[PDB]
């Protein structure tokens, strides 16, 4: 079929200013995320800082689902550039910038870990004696 | 300018990757510093080497090795690195010609210079750390000898091997027929000499 | 429906885009054009088991751009927006990266080292200062 | 060194600023006065000497060694002052060879 | 003046001490802040608190500036953010497919439990380091100032290089238990190449 | 330095020895005995191959060519099909406390040139150990003739005084773990 | 000294600390003497 | 069966936790013969396949033709040898040199490596 010879072309557009400011939103593949599961998300900024200057938080479904926390790209592009590229139905492709670079890592849930109390201590007189007891016991 | 001519090649910043998944790849470091990997070295390494001898790259300024089993190119860039010219020979030649020999003789009334002749990328300076890697032959006697010998490799060649010596084990006559601690004690000597 | 919750529409639609690295004399050239609705023509030609994605420059605006693919099964990207209506939503999901690599090789450099000309360049130590009295 | 290391370091990280504890006691109205400094070009004659008279002069090696003065040249440097008072005006800076 | 070189990380024997293998990287912008240089990763030997599981020499320790005493690597890890092990060794072991490494990291790992979480981990760090005081979260402050300012400045002084540090870390644990497996040579106190 | 015989890593010469021997030191650099041979031991090389061996301080680190730790609780249906032969070989080694020794397994590996040069034997090892820690440490062994040297290792306890009886006074120690300082102490201490 | 077949009367040591706590002090003169001599020949000049 | 049999039973380090991606031990069923592998810090556990869970000392993980990595071949400073036949491919160029590794262990024994792209394969003598 033509699938073996085809050619296609299409217009690029970059306008000057868009209403929405345009993000990366990155995940590690070993994170094995599920966009399928997604039934709700949240998405508000940090608070262990206590706006523009600090990391994010993200809570899909809640309590329930999965919380990860948003760290702003360390490096920057001063040689290069990152740019999202879009189809259109008019038959184009739409450029837009990529304003900022967002890691995205799980925080874990009720995991559970007090490490104040007394396990400072407990490790002194650690020899890795116990481990399941300790975690009980609260 | 180093930092950015690696970016803009082909090096992946290692925010970018996960390593787990490009481990395998040639680690690239600057003044000590890793700024990222990259999956090619002989190509790069060779473009850096290209360049540097072409001075795009401050030649006497940046040093450049490959360590070929760790799988890792380090590059510096800094201050306080000792280094001395060679030749650069290649395909089991000289890369320097006896035209250039008499456009140095020429300079009685020529501009031409030695900063020429390392821009004729017939010389590179190389440190002690990049002088680990290379393979240096003691004359183009031995160089041309090769067909007989066991190393037919060589990549730099020593501008004469008196060179070694310093200032005051210059002065001294047919040092080599003399006992090496001899040669130390005419050096402290030598300044004791008045004239 | 709240502030705090993110539009997962994009997602849902299984929206795929890509995402490329490129040069910054091209970006620069893309801010020299500004919105004007053009800044050339990207061209993708597959054959039988291989395929060759390009990009070409607008004769205008420069008055081939081989893009390379990279592997996406190492890291998982979408992407959200922040609206200035104050409204976030997930546009939808990264399914390839590339990167774009210029044409011209040791020509190029020339303009690189003008670029570093233009980035380096404020006056250090350099002029002594004859001499002063007052 | 004189190249690029001193320009750098008086270039480079210590913008300072001052002021002064106003508004004591009581006070208010608009004004604690504030003031900014920091430093710019750098400049380095050739070495000098100055007589008793106060006259300078351009100083020989050799007659550094003879009379024992040291051969060394004068530095000068730009300074600004910046008056960004805490309303009434942003702009009152002054330039300077020192 | 002849010196030993600068940010550049150098495995060596130490016998005559308790360290089994040293691993040392002098830090500095020699032409940048030019304050200090400290940073020491530390293979252990010589010990056994008697029933523990015993073996000393995997005890792996790292000596950071400030601190009066020596911590754990994983810990400081654990206090740059990364929580999951397999992230820590991600950082740490590349290959991924060297089980024998992995189980020479295994006792780290297990060492690190009782502070899984930043927070205490920073404030554990605190308490080896800075005086003793009612101070928690000043404490922490004072711990998370030291990792991204004090530690490898080199690498960065600010939240935007934190990440890549951690990355660095890694590679002076690799480079420490690639000597001690002897799949590297050791690097030798006296070659130009260390030198400035 | 100078070269001589096998030896000389051997005593410190001249100044730094001097040093050594004026100071009284309490720990010389390269201490040693000139030990002499009497009898058919003074004459007869594999005579003296014997009281050296009596002599070296050899550890069972020393002679272990290898160590594996092995889940599994009844002999019976081994998991390693190959050790299936023992268990058909000691059915009647204490046949009561099969119920009683712990699912976990130590299993050492022997080297057969090695073991030759000590001239030492399995039945030695199993009673020096068993004997060192005690009969807690419940030892079986192979067939010299086996063209693998194995030792098989498990652990045992005082049968009566455990069931339970508050919360075990050994605050519920990992049994694995235990059997790694039984292989930790069981080879660095060992001197047979 | 105290294992078979090893000769009781030859056996020495270059130890000086040892030697005297298992023969005592004129066996110390002894060996310490010995120990003098014997850096002192290898190192070929002779002393009185 | 036979001592011919390789000894690889899986030494096996990750395979971490599924959830929260800890490390996982091991810990017994005494009810279903069954070794299990659990987080510390969650109530996950899942049965182990082999009853291994470490050994020590193969005293001979010879390490003669692994770790070395091909590219090594590029290297200037080490001896071309005109002694013939890469086993895999039919030429000579085989770049050759001991050891290379600090448990040097006292090998003598030469390793070489086929330089042209048609292998990159490696072998021992
Ligand atoms: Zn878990
Ligand atoms: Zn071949």
């Amino acid at each position: 079929g033509p699938s073996s010879q085809n050619v296609t072309e299409y217009v690029v557009r970059v306008p000057k200013n868009t209403t929405k400011k345009y993000n990366i939103m990155a995940f590690n593949a070993a994170d094995k995320v599920n966009f399928a599961t997604w039934n709700q998300a949240r998405l508000e900024r940090d608070l262990s800082n206590k706006p523009e200057d600090q990391p994010w938080l993200l809570r899909v479904n809640g309590k329930s689902g999965r919380k990860f926390k948003g760290i702003k790209k360390g490096g920057v592009t001063e040689n290069t550039s990152y740019y999202i590229f879009t189809q259109c139905p008019d038959g184009a492709f739409e450029a837009f910038p990529v304003h900022n670079w967002y890691n995205f890592t799980p925080l874990a849930r009720h995991r559970t870990l007090t490490a104040e109390e007394a396990e400072e201590e407990w490790e002194r007189r650690n020899k890795v004696l116990n481990h399941f007891s300790i975690m009980q016991q609260r | 300018p180093i930092l950015e001519f690696l970016e803009e090649w082909s090096m992946e910043n290692l925010e970018e990757i996960s390593p787990a998944a490009i481990a395998d790849a040639t680690k690239i470091f600057v003044n000590g510093c890793w700024v990222g990997i990259h999956k090619d070295p002989e190509q790069l390494m060779n473009t850096l080497r290209k360049l540097r001898r072409q001075m795009d790259i401050i030649v006497s300024e940046v040093s450049m090795i490959r360590d070929i089993r760790e799988r890792e190119i380090r590059i510096y860039t800094d201050a306080g690195r000792i280094c001395r010219p060679l030749l650069i020979v290649e395909k089991q030649k000289l890369l320097l010609k006896k035209r250039h020999i008499d456009q140095l003789k020429e300079r009685e009334y020529n501009n031409y210079s030695w900063q020429d002749l390392v821009a004729s990328g017939v010389v590179e300076y190389i440190d002690t750390l990049e002088e680990e890697t290379v393979m240096l032959a003691m004359t183009p006697d031995d160089l041309q000898e090769k067909e007989v010998a066991y190393c037919s490799t060589y990549t730099h060649c020593e501008i004469h091997p008196s060179m070694i010596l310093g200032v005051c084990a210059s002065i001294i006559p047919f040092p080599d027929h003399n006992q090496s601690p001899r040669n130390t004690y005419q050096s402290a000597m030598g300044k004791q000499a008045m004239g | 429906a709240e502030r705090g919750e993110l539009d997962l529409t994009g997602a849902k639609q299984n929206t795929g885009v890509w995402l490329v690295k490129v040069p910054k004399y091209l970006s620069q050239q893309w801010a020299k054009a500004s919105g004007r609705g053009e800044v050339g023509k990207l061209r993708i030609a597959k054959t039988q088991g291989r395929t060759e994605v390009s990009f070409t420059l607008n004769e205008d605006l420069a008055n081939e751009h081989p893009f390379v693919l990279q592997s996406v099964g190492g890291q998982t990207l979408t992407v959200f927006t922040e609206s200035s209506s104050d409204k976030l939503s997930l546009e939808g999901i990264v399914v390839q990266r590339a990167e774009c690599r210029p044409a011209a090789s040791e020509n190029y450099m020339r303009l690189k080292r003008l670029q570093i000309e233009e980035s380096s360049k404020p006056v250090r130590l350099s002029q002594q200062l004859d001499k002063v009295v007052t | 060194f004189i190249q690029m290391s001193v320009q750098r370091i008086v270039e480079d990280a210590p913008p300072i600023d001052l002021q002064a504890e106003a508004q004591h006691a009581s006070g208010e109205v608009e004004e604690p006065p504030r003031y900014l400094l920091k430093f710019e070009q750098i400049y380095l004659s050739k070495p000098t000497h100055w007589e008793r008279d106060g006259a300078p002069s351009p100083m020989m090696p050799n007659e550094a060694r003879l009379r024992n003065l040291t051969y060394s040249a004068p530095l000068y440097v730009d300074i600004t002052k910046t008056v960004i008072k805490e309303g009434e005006e942003q702009l009152q800076t002054q330039h300077q060879k020192t | 003046q002849e010196k030993m070189a600068t940010n550049t990380v150098y495995v060596f024997a130490k016998k005559d001490s308790k360290y089994a293998y040293t691993g040392e990287c002098r830090s500095c912008l020699e032409n940048s802040s030019r304050p200090t240089s400290t940073i020491w990763v530390s293979m252990l030997a010589r010990g056994g608190q008697g029933a523990k599981k015993s073996a000393i020499g995997q005890r792996i320790v790292a000596t950071l500036p400030y601190i009066k005493q020596e911590v754990p690597i994983i810990i400081v890890f654990r206090a740059l953010g990364f929580v999951s092990d397999r992230d820590i060794l991600e950082h740490i072991i590349y290959d991924f497919e060297d089980p024998e490494m992995m189980e020479m990291v295994k006792p780290s790992l297990d060492e690190a439990f009782v502070i899984q979480e930043q927070n205490v981990a920073l404030n554990f760090i605190g308490s080896r380091g800075a005086k003793p005081g009612v101070t928690k979260e000043k404490r922490i402050k004072y711990a998370k100032e030291v990792l991204q300012k004090e530690m490898l400045p080199h690498v960065g002084v600010s939240d935007f290089c934190e990440t890549k540090k951690a990355y660095f870390l890694g590679y002076m644990v690799h480079r420490l238990l690639l000597a001690a497996l002897g799949r590297r040579e050791l690097d030798d106190r006296d070659h130009y190449g260390n030198k400035r | 330095f100078h070269y001589a015989g096998v030896s000389a890593k051997n005593v410190t010469l001249g100044v730094p020895r001097l040093k050594e021997l004026i100071n009284i030191s309490k720990k010389p650099k390269t201490p040693s005995l000139t030990v002499f041979l009497l009898g058919q031991s003074a004459r007869d090389a594999e005579r003296a191959k014997d009281i050296l061996c009596r002599l070296e301080h050899t550890t069972l680190r020393k002679v272990t060519a290898n160590t594996a730790i092995y889940y599994d609780p009844n002999p019976q249906s081994t998991v390693v099909a190959e050790d299936q032969e023992w268990v058909n070989v000691y059915y009647e080694m204490p046949d009561f406390d099969v119920a009683r020794i712990s699912p976990w397994l130590l299993r050492v590996e022997l080297d057969r040139k090695h073991m030759t040069d000590r001239k030492l034997t399995m039945e030695q090892i199993a009673e020096k150990i068993n004997a060192g820690f005690g009969d807690d440490l419940n030892c079986i062994f192979n067939d010299d003739n086996a063209e693998k040297l194995v030792l098989r290792i498990r652990i045992m306890n005082s049968d009566e005084n455990k069931m339970q009886e508050e919360e075990e006074v050994v605050d519920k120690m990992d049994d694995d773990v235990f059997l790694r300082c039984i292989e930790s102490n069981m080879l660095t201490d060992m001197t047979l | 000294l105290s294992e078979k077949d090893v000769d009781p009367v030859r056996t020495t040591s270059n130890d000086i600390v040892e030697i005297f706590t298992v023969l005592g002090i004129e066996a110390v003169r002894k060996a310490l003497e010995r120990e003098l001599y014997h850096v002192i020949s290898f190192d070929g000049s002779y002393v009185n | 069966m036979e001592p011919d049999g390789t000894y690889e039973p899986g030494f096996v380090g990750i395979r971490f936790c599924q959830e929260c991606n800890n490390m996982l031990y091991p810990k017994e069923d005494k009810e279903n013969r069954i070794l299990l592998y659990a987080c510390r810090n969650c109530d996950y556990q899942q049965e182990a396949d082999n009853s291994c869970i470490y050994v020590n000392k193969i005293t001979h993980e010879v390490d003669e033709l692994t770790q070395i990595i091909a590219d090594v071949s590029q290297d200037p400073t080490l001896p071309r040898t005109e002694d013939h036949p890469c086993q895999k491919c039919g030429h000579k160029e085989a770049v050759f040199f001991q050891s290379h590794s600090a448990r040097a262990e006292d090998a003598m024994r030469l390793y070489y490596v086929c330089t042209a792209p048609h292998c990159g394969h490696r072998w021992t003598e």
